[PDB]
């Protein structure tokens, strides 16, 4: 949980990239797990893991709406680091959602 | 249309004037530098010339 | 009025593109000869400086053999 | 006609006095010991030989001519006139058959080298790139030439000569689908293009190239890119360059390819592309 | 909007003749330094020829 | 790197046989009589490793062995030796450690000045004041070399190099000096250009920067400075910079902000604006009160 | 600066021990015959406290020393280096008091000649010339030292330089009302920059000045003259300048003065006029 350096990658699949999770190797991490990624001392995000055999060891694969949210770019490295949610005080009662159509 | 064409070309005519000044100043600096390497050279030139003659001179006189 | 301000327009904008490219191009040559010339001044220079002191050296030498 | 026809007939003539020459001058040195002024007097006749074959229009022989005295000198333990003799075999064989000509060069810059001199070593690498890349189709090696030049004129402070060489590397690099290398070397020289009293005004060009390759990978990094390098030169998006860009940004994203067509096409009609930038906008274009 | 056209054609013609002038004078410029490179260079080959055949019957005659 | 692991080899061979070479010159400077001409074969050897140590990217190395065979070549009684040796090791000191290259090229230049040659030393000065204002961060010391590389041109009728010396070291000294001095400098520079036709069609941009030298100070002066210049010079009245400044003092006359702001962004929507005078403009703005 | 003065004393000290040394001339030398090589030692130390004087900024000072160290020096022996000091005390004298700078360069102007050396010989005269125009008022001895400078570079086919002088000379004759040379000049050197692509642009100007130098002596003959340049040069009517002079010489055919004023006011208009030009117009259209 110290943190590691990792690289950047594509979601493998559709269905992946409807899962909002960040996809990952089976070798580096188990599914479920919580983390903290950093692009700058200003800059963290954190996403939930889901594992996908295809996924390259040393690498984190992020969809399009992920890297337009967080600011990552394909390529690029990035410091990853196990995150545990304190469930006492993190298990949403209320949540309000802005929302619109997705394509005009 | 025409607004845009005559606003480009008074751009591209402006940014043409400060090109041809900076190159007016550099053609003005490599001439006098051209003047002054010449000049060197020709005195180098006569110098060696009288220091072989001088020479052969002294090598005669053995 | 159309036909001619398109002729124009069309005539100027290739003219004038092809004049700054071209003087873009002669800025960015001149440099090379510039820097090069440079260089030919310190070798001369050295040159001059070696070959004046060698032969008065060398005379120097003459006139004690002699 | 006539004029080459006698050359080469008193060339032969001069040959065969100068193979006369060489054994007889090891046999006189065997057996009276008269020095080495026949050594120099061979070699002598070798030149001219060699100058008047390239007269004759005989550009191998010369050249063998020129190698033979080269040979010759540098096992007389001189070096200098033995590297103008590998040099010239080296022009001499420029054309016609130029591989022994790559082996004569780089005997010319390993002694030159070999003495501490740089400038000269930089433009006999450059020339053997340059002959390599109109020649042969072996870009790696014109890469490595250029890379090595180019370092060795850095190294001399001669930044004008080392941007020329980077920049073909940099496009050499990009043409052959690997963008890292490119990147960084458009993006360095542009940055260091940023003070030039007369280069700022070209500055701009290549950063624009760069963010094309850069687009290579995906929408998103390119804009990020495309906008640091505009705050970085806030002038940056006078010019057309960051508007096309802008537009292909956003008919990519839309995937209108219609109109990414016709901007391409009248970008095209308002300023000509070359055979690089159409076919990076294909590739693009492809995806 | 049409006098602010012809105001800028005023301009145009100003600049373009002001450029075309400084231009005669450049070139004629250039065509005097590509004078004298010739004579440098003939001087520095002749200098060379003679510094060689010199220095090289001088070590002859030491022998 | 293989290349590079052999070549630091063979520096490695060469530096000890450069350290029994020393030996050889102590042994023949108190057991034997005549190693001037073995010193000098120990020179040869130093140079050829502080080359081919360059050629090692070891510039430290090199710069340090470039140094060592200087210092001994000085007792030789010859100095142009000394003077290149110190040049080479200066040039190699120029990256990573420039400290001891400013000290190495000051040595060089006195070397230089004693013999004779100035424009050499010149532009060894100005070398000296571009890598101090660009590695090392103080002004005044660059103000000091500039004036006197501006001081040795001008003594050797070099007019081109000395103006541009000039004209760069005032526009420096008004960032941070009193304007007075770049007032004169761009009065001399201008006064220099009219009469050539060289910069003749320039200086209208040197009066420009006088008289905003001029107006940061005050205004009166200002106004008088701009007639005296457009008396001077009739055809600077048409120039856009003179409806420029005249705007701007008739709207600091009656200290309108707005009006003085609006007027700079127009004369900005056109070509575009620099750093220095953005920063003279900010800063004559900052006493309007 | 204050401590570089007392070595410039300490250099007055040197020129005491010089005198010592031509002491040594006078009485030591006959047991030093040949100590030669001590008047050449003597030499350098005068040249070298005359360097210290010129670094000291006492112009006088630099120019008498380096006067004293070339007549030392010339001893019927190493005449360039007299030569050589002759011209940098001239060029010392040229701040200050010029006035033996002539001298000390006619002199050195003397020995190139017999040496042969007719570049820098011409050189010098143009040196000459212009500190003539900028210091002193006389302008008949600058024009016959550009004409003296002007035959020796045309006599080694360097036809720039003196087309040029002989430009300057021609307007310098022109402002002192001597109409012929001036005409004659300026037809030479026009005509002779139209055999060449390079200085084909350039004839306009040179064939209007000739136009209003022949117009100022006879009106009569103007319209035969500029009929004879039209149909000499075919698109010199085209350009704004013969239109120019064709108006004022049809308009002068009445006594009208609104015409001409209107005209060269409006020509004024696109450009600003040189003193030359409208001193000659001035001077010329009183009547």
């Amino acid at each position: 949980m110290a943190g590691r350096s990792m690289q950047a990658a594509r979601c493998p699949t559709d269905e992946l990239s409807l899962s909002n999770c960040a996809v990952v190797s089976e070798k580096d991490y188990q599914s479920g797990q919580h983390v903290i990624v950093r692009t700058s001392p200003n800059h963290k995000y954190i996403f939930t893991l889901r594992t996908h055999p295809s996924v390259v060891p040393g690498s984190v694969a992020f969809s399009l709406p992920q890297r337009k949210w967080a600011g990552l770019s394909i390529g690029q490295e990035i410091e990853v680091a196990l995150y545990s949610f304190d469930k006492a005080k993190q298990c949403i009662g209320t949540m309000t959602i802005e929302i619109d159509f997705l394509q005009k | 249309t025409r607004h845009s064409e005559i606003i480009k070309l008074e751009n591209s005519i402006r940014e043409l004037h400060d090109m041809f000044m900076d190159m007016a100043m550099l053609v003005e600096s490599q001439g006098e530098m051209i003047d002054r390497i010449e000049y060197n050279v020709e005195h180098a030139v006569d110098y060696v010339e009288r220091a072989v003659s001088d020479t052969k001179k002294a090598v005669k006189y053995q | 009025l159309a036909d001619e301000s398109l002729e124009s327009t069309r005539r100027m904008l290739q003219l004038v593109e092809e004049s700054k490219d071209a003087g873009i191009r002669t800025l960015v040559m001149l440099d090379e000869q510039g820097e090069q010339l440079e260089r030919i001044e310190e070798g001369m220079d050295q040159i001059n400086k070696d070959m004046k002191e060698a032969e008065k050296n060398l005379t120097d030498l003459g006139k004690f053999a002699g | 006609g006539m004029d080459t026809s006698g050359k080469q007939a008193e060339a032969m003539a001069l040959l065969a006095e100068a193979e006369r020459k060489v054994k007889n001058s090891q046999s006189f040195f065997s057996g009276l010991f008269g020095g080495s002024s026949k050594i120099e007097e061979a070699c002598e006749i070798y030149a001219r030989a060699a100058n008047m074959f390239k007269m004759a229009k005989n550009w191998s022989a010369a050249g063998n001519a020129f190698c033979q005295a080269a040979q010759l000198h540098l096992q007389l333990q001189s070096k200098h006139d033995a590297a103008t003799c590998f040099v010239d075999a080296g022009n001499a064989f420029k054309k016609a058959d130029p591989q022994e000509a790559i082996n004569c060069l780089m005997r010319a810059i390993e002694i030159y080298t070999d003495m501490g001199r740089f400038t000269i070593a930089a433009k006999h690498h450059i020339s053997i790139a340059e002959i390599y890349e109109t020649e042969l189709v072996d870009v790696e090696k014109a890469i490595a030439h250029y890379e090595q030049s180019a370092d060795y004129y850095k190294g001399e402070e001669s930044n004008s000569s080392a941007n020329k060489c980077l920049l073909k590397v940099a496009g050499y690099a990009a043409q052959l689908e690997q963008y890292q290398k490119a990147i960084d070397i458009y993006e360095q020289v542009g940055t260091s293009a940023m003070d030039s009293p007369l280069l700022k005004y070209s500055a701009k060009d290549y950063f624009f190239k760069a963010a094309l390759c850069h687009f290579c990978i995906d929408m998103l990094n390119a804009k990020l890119a495309v906008q640091k390098y505009e705050e970085l030169f806030p002038a940056f998006s006078d010019s057309r360059e960051c508007k096309l860009m802008k537009k292909l940004l956003e008919a990519h994203e839309e995937q209108n390819v219609d109109s990414y067509t016709e901007s391409v096409k009248e970008y095209d009609s308002i300023s000509r592309l070359d055979q690089w930038l159409t076919t990076m906008l294909l590739r693009i274009k492809k995806t």
